[PDB]
């Protein structure tokens, strides 16, 4: 199962 | 009606139910104040025990009211006021001492008040008083933290410039003066009818039309300093600096420990945002448009999570060893040809260092020779390597603790008159001299407190104090040319001399972690756990030492009986004590990689600066310069080389460090603002998963 | 409620209409909670105001 | 006017002298030092 | 390593649910 | 020798401010003098205990400002 | 007892400033129940050995300073 | 008290040994007792608080 | 204990009881 | 132990509902 992927989302969008 | 389970626990127990401007400006009288005025008084009057002003009463009883009835027709010029405010007390305070002496916000916001107008021509919360503190630090000491937060409003509003014109300076201005309007947002004047609420020509000056309170709207929370630390940034200034000042704000609150552990963390987080060592000194450069140095700052408030990171550590390596010369140690080849060099060099000082002090102050190009260096550390120019002027003060601080202690194993009474002026005995006096003229210019020179934290600054001193004060009482006491007393004291100082030197000796591990974090260990339980306890033990002890002689003044069962006392309570303390070194050893063991790095950057910093001479030669070296100037430096070198290389650059270096700083730390301020938005997700949870589980 | 479920039983000493545990302090409460529910999770929905933050 | 609240905390304290022309990278800044034979 | 992941970040997740 | 080291590391300033916050109470409640003068011849602790009038009014809004911004806290922690 | 404690202590610390520490440990007309009293009474240590209950004993006890005219 | 009654009837090893007895009893609680000057010192009242735990 | 803490202990008492020792033997003569 | 079923699933639950979204 993606031995080095996984899901990511984005930590952006602040001020 | 009976009380119930809570009501009878809980609930409160008990069943509750002259003149002359002194008294007339501590009641508050605005009407009196003025009638005695008219027919003519001192509003300066001085009452004697305690130098208190007629106008410094109505900032002490908090009535305002008064001062500002004074500003209607009983001042002139801008000055007198001034004269008025600040007239003294006699411990030393003025008007925004007293008012900040005890919390009175509704006063405090008043000298603020005509601070922020310009009414006065002095600095008036920036003075000291008699006992050293401020303004600031008086509502600090007793604690009044409503007013605090008052001083800490304004000194962050003056941190921010007048001068600048930018939307994000002048929106986080005006939004630090409404909130000290607000929080006065009552209290009108003394006439009544007047559209003057506390805080208008302030709010007037600044350049910003906007377009249920909860607690976050009415104090200083982080949110309000990340927006002074940008909007400083805005302006252009150190973004290492505003950091460093705004933490030694918050920190002389000592109510805001909250903000004090953010802004901490925010210059290690900021430091670590650099790559290598060009990014380092570049947001670390005091170029010249603002030129502030914070590496000069943060050893002068000592800043240990500043001074001990590792890129911290690495921009003083560069400059004070550059050649790994501290790690011919770890092998096996680097200690026996390595340490052979050393005592081949330092034999080659020893024999060319006098020769080259008496050629250095005279009209000579070798002056020019000794500073052609110092650009470049290296083993062609070995005098401007400051590892090689420390490890030449530690081998001439070496050998005064083995010249004194060969002093002290060949002695005896047996000696002619020729032993007080002696080839030896003379020679390790003005040793002694050169070091107390040392200890004199390094207090002058660095200031008070930067000389006296290191610890062994008290041990220079009194090792040259205890031989001193034997040389002279050899020629004073003992048999050369004077009279017989009792002179157990001549002997006595020379081990006083000879204790403390072998002791100063432990200061060669300055360096060398795993031996050098012991022995701040060793003189952080000394200086808090040995002159503590033996204080708590000595009123014990004369409790023993006087309730022995009570019973032996008039048997067995008397004093066996009063023996276990003395055999229980010596263990009951010797009990406390193992525990309270086991208590500091555990409090400076988990920050012996910070204690002993901060440590090791004050001398790579000490070093850096000075002369790679005297030892013994502040003797030999201060009394020709100055002679070559009778006939330049003696001590002015230190503070004109600016402590390193990549300072002020000239040219378009300038243009390229400012251009490195601005992806610097425009690559930090926007990892705060991604910090922070998730701390305002962070207190909105069940706000999110109650619409995650609705839309769903 | 609480104490009537660590009741749960003791029909108390004879058929008398097995007077739960708590029947008359239950009953003198002025609670519904299938009308306490609807008008909190619902006000919860408008982000607050349902009773205090 | 001159000392603005940290100018006298912060501000790089003594009187530096400029150099009409000094560089400061890691080379052509060491000339004073070594040759250019 | 997605522990560490969705411990540090989960207020970005329940973020990008809402939109 | 590990049984005050457990007490002294832990809760030792702790056992400190409490026993001087019983020293500075137990003089708000005294009355007159020491041992000497004492053979050779309901009020409150605090000032700001119970506001009457204005004083009231603010401590009763201050209150909901710091509480309702405690239980709002203890709701998402 | 180990939440409570450390719910006592996280509203102290929810005041920022003297005035709203003595908001909520002031006994008014209405609810006349004392709180400091009460920690005087069962010996409270993780509420009167707090930094802003510390303080509001020693602006009754001292109020002029006399404790700071020492570190000279 | 009892050196009163040391001009009566002479013991002088029933009587007047516990006569000396008291008054360093008298004198090893007041100095231990003169330990509670420091209690509002810091850095000196946790060693009192320590000693009393 | 031979490793790590010997060799940085037995350095560091070593220059104290040499110091003790000095100052002992400048108080018996 | 239906939650350690689910514990040591969650990069494939979290991709799930970072696809349906
Ligand atoms: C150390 C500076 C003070 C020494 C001078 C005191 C000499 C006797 C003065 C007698 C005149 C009485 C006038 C004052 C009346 C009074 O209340 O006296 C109480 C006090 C004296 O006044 P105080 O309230 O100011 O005493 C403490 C003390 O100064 C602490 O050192 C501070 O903590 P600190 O070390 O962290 O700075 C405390 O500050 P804080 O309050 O914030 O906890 C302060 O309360 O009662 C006494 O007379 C006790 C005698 C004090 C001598 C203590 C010797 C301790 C030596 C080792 C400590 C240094 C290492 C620090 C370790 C962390
Ligand atoms: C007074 C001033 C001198 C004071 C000196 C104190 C030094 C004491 C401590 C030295 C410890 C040695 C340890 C060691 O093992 O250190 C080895 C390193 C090796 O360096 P490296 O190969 O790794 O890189 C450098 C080569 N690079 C630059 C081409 C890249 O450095 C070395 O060799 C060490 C060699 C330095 C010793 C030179 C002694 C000469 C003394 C006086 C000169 C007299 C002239 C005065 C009159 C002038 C006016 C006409
Ligand atoms: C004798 C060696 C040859 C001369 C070279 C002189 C170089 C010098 O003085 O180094 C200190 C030396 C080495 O000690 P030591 O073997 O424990 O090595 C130190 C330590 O082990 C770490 O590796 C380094 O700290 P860190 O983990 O990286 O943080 C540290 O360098 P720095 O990073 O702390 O700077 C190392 O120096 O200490 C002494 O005991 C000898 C005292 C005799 C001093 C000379 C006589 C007065």
């Amino acid at each position: 199962g993606a031995a080095l992927h996984e899901p990511t989302w984005g930590v952006d969008d602040g001020e | 009606k009976k009380p119930s389970d809570y009501g009878c626990q809980l609930h409160y127990k008990h069943a509750r139910v002259k003149g002359t401007l002194i008294t007339a400006a501590e009641l508050g009288l605005v009407d009196k104040y003025r009638d005695l005025k008219r027919a003519g008084q001192d509003i300066l009057t001085c009452d004697w025990p305690y130098h208190y002003s007629s106008i410094l009463y109505a900032c002490y009883g908090n009535q305002y009211k008064i001062l500002q009835m004074v500003e209607r027709e009983f001042v002139g010029s801008t000055q007198e006021l001034t004269a008025m405010h600040t007239t003294r007390c006699w411990v030393g305070k003025n008007s925004a001492m007293v008012a900040a002496y005890q919390g009175h916000l509704e006063t405090m916001l008043y000298i603020i008040d005509l601070d922020m107008q310009g009414k006065f021509t002095e600095d008036l919360f920036k003075q000291r008083d008699v006992m050293g503190k401020n303004a600031m630090m008086w509502a600090a000491s007793q604690g009044h933290t409503d007013t605090i937060e008052v001083l800490l409003v304004r000194s962050l509003y003056r941190l921010l410039p007048e001068d600048c014109a930018d939307p994000l300076v002048l929106k986080t201005r005006w939004k630090l003066v409404s909130l000290l309007a607000d929080l006065a947002s009552h209290c009108r004047d003394y006439d009544p009818g007047c559209s003057r609420s506390f805080f208008q020509e302030v709010l007037a000056s600044i350049k910003y039309d906007p377009v249920a309170v909860k607690l976050k709207d009415v104090h200083i929370t982080v949110r309000t300093l990340q927006g002074v630390i940008v909007s400083a940034y805005r302006a252009g200034m150190n973004c290492m600096g505003v950091i460093m000042y705004c933490q030694s704000l918050l920190q002389q609150a000592r109510y805001f420990d909250d903000l004090v552990a953010q802004l901490t963390a925010w210059e290690v987080k900021l430091l670590d945002t650099c790559r290598n060592k060009q990014e380092v000194q570049a947001i670390l450069a005091p170029t010249e448009d603002d030129p502030s140095e914070p590496v000069g700052y943060a050893l002068a408030t000592f800043d240990k999570a500043f001074l001990s990171h590792k890129f911290v550590q690495q921009i003083f390596t560069e400059k004070w060893d550059t050649m790994g010369v501290t790690d011919y140690t770890k092998s096996l080849f680097g200690v026996v040809w390595g340490g052979c060099s050393l005592v081949v060099a330092f034999a080659a000082w020893a024999t060319i260092c006098p020769l080259v002090v008496v050629a250095r102050s005279f009209l000579s190009p070798v002056q020019d020779f000794m500073m052609r260096g110092k650009v470049i550390v290296d083993s062609r120019f070995p005098w401007h390597v400051p590892l090689y002027r420390w490890l030449l003060t530690q081998c001439a601080l070496i050998t005064f603790t083995v010249l004194l202690s060969y002093l002290v194993f060949s002695f005896d009474p047996s000696d002619p008159v020729p032993a007080s002026v002696a080839p030896l005995n003379t020679f390790l006096a003005v040793w002694c001299a050169a070091i107390l003229v040392d200890e004199v210019q390094e207090y002058v020179e660095e200031g008070r407190a930067e000389y006296m934290s290191s610890g062994w600054n008290v041990m220079d001193v009194t090792m040259a104090l205890s031989y001193i004060l034997h040389y002279i009482l050899r020629i004073i006491a003992v048999r050369v040319t004077d009279n017989l007393n009792i002179l157990l004291v001549v002997n006595d100082l020379l081990a006083a001399a000879a204790l403390m030197a072998w002791f100063r000796m432990v200061s060669v591990f300055e360096l060398s972690s795993a031996i050098g974090p012991l022995i701040q260990m060793m003189k952080q339980m000394l200086i808090k756990d040995v002159t503590r306890f033996a204080l708590l033990v000595l009123v014990i002890l004369l409790g023993f030492s006087v309730g022995m002689e009570a019973l032996f003044q008039e048997r067995v069962t008397g004093v066996i009986f009063y023996l276990i006392f003395a055999i229980v309570t010596a263990i009951l303390l010797l009990n406390l004590f193992i525990a309270m070194l086991a208590d500091t050893y555990t409090r400076v063991s988990t920050q012996a990689m910070v204690e002993f790095r901060y440590r090791k950057a004050k001398l790579m910093a000490s070093y850096s600066r000075r002369d790679f001479v005297c030892p013994p030669f502040n003797l030999l070296h201060l009394v020709c310069a100055a002679v070559g100037n009778g006939l330049p430096v003696s001590m002015r070198k230190n503070e004109t080389v600016p402590l390193f290389s990549w300072y002020f650059p000239q040219g378009e270096e300038m243009r390229q460090v400012v251009v490195l700083q601005r992806r610097v730390v425009d690559d930090f301020l926007n990892s705060n603002r991604v910090a922070l938005f998730r701390e305002k997700l962070n207190a909105e949870l069940p706000n999110l998963v109650h619409e995650m589980l609705k839309q769903k | 409620s609480l104490l009537a479920d660590l009741a749960s039983h003791c029909r108390d000493y004879d058929p008398g209409c097995s007077r739960s545990f708590f029947q008359e302090v239950l009953a003198s409460i002025k609670y519904d909670p299938v009308e306490g529910a609807r008008q909190e999770e619902a006000a919860a929905a408008g982000g607050g105001g349902s009773a205090r933050e | 006017k001159k000392p603005s609240d940290y100018g006298c905390q912060l501000h790089y304290k003594h009187a530096r002298v400029v150099e009409p022309e000094s560089t400061t990278d890691d080379g052509m800044k060491r000339l004073k030092d070594v040759g250019d034979k």
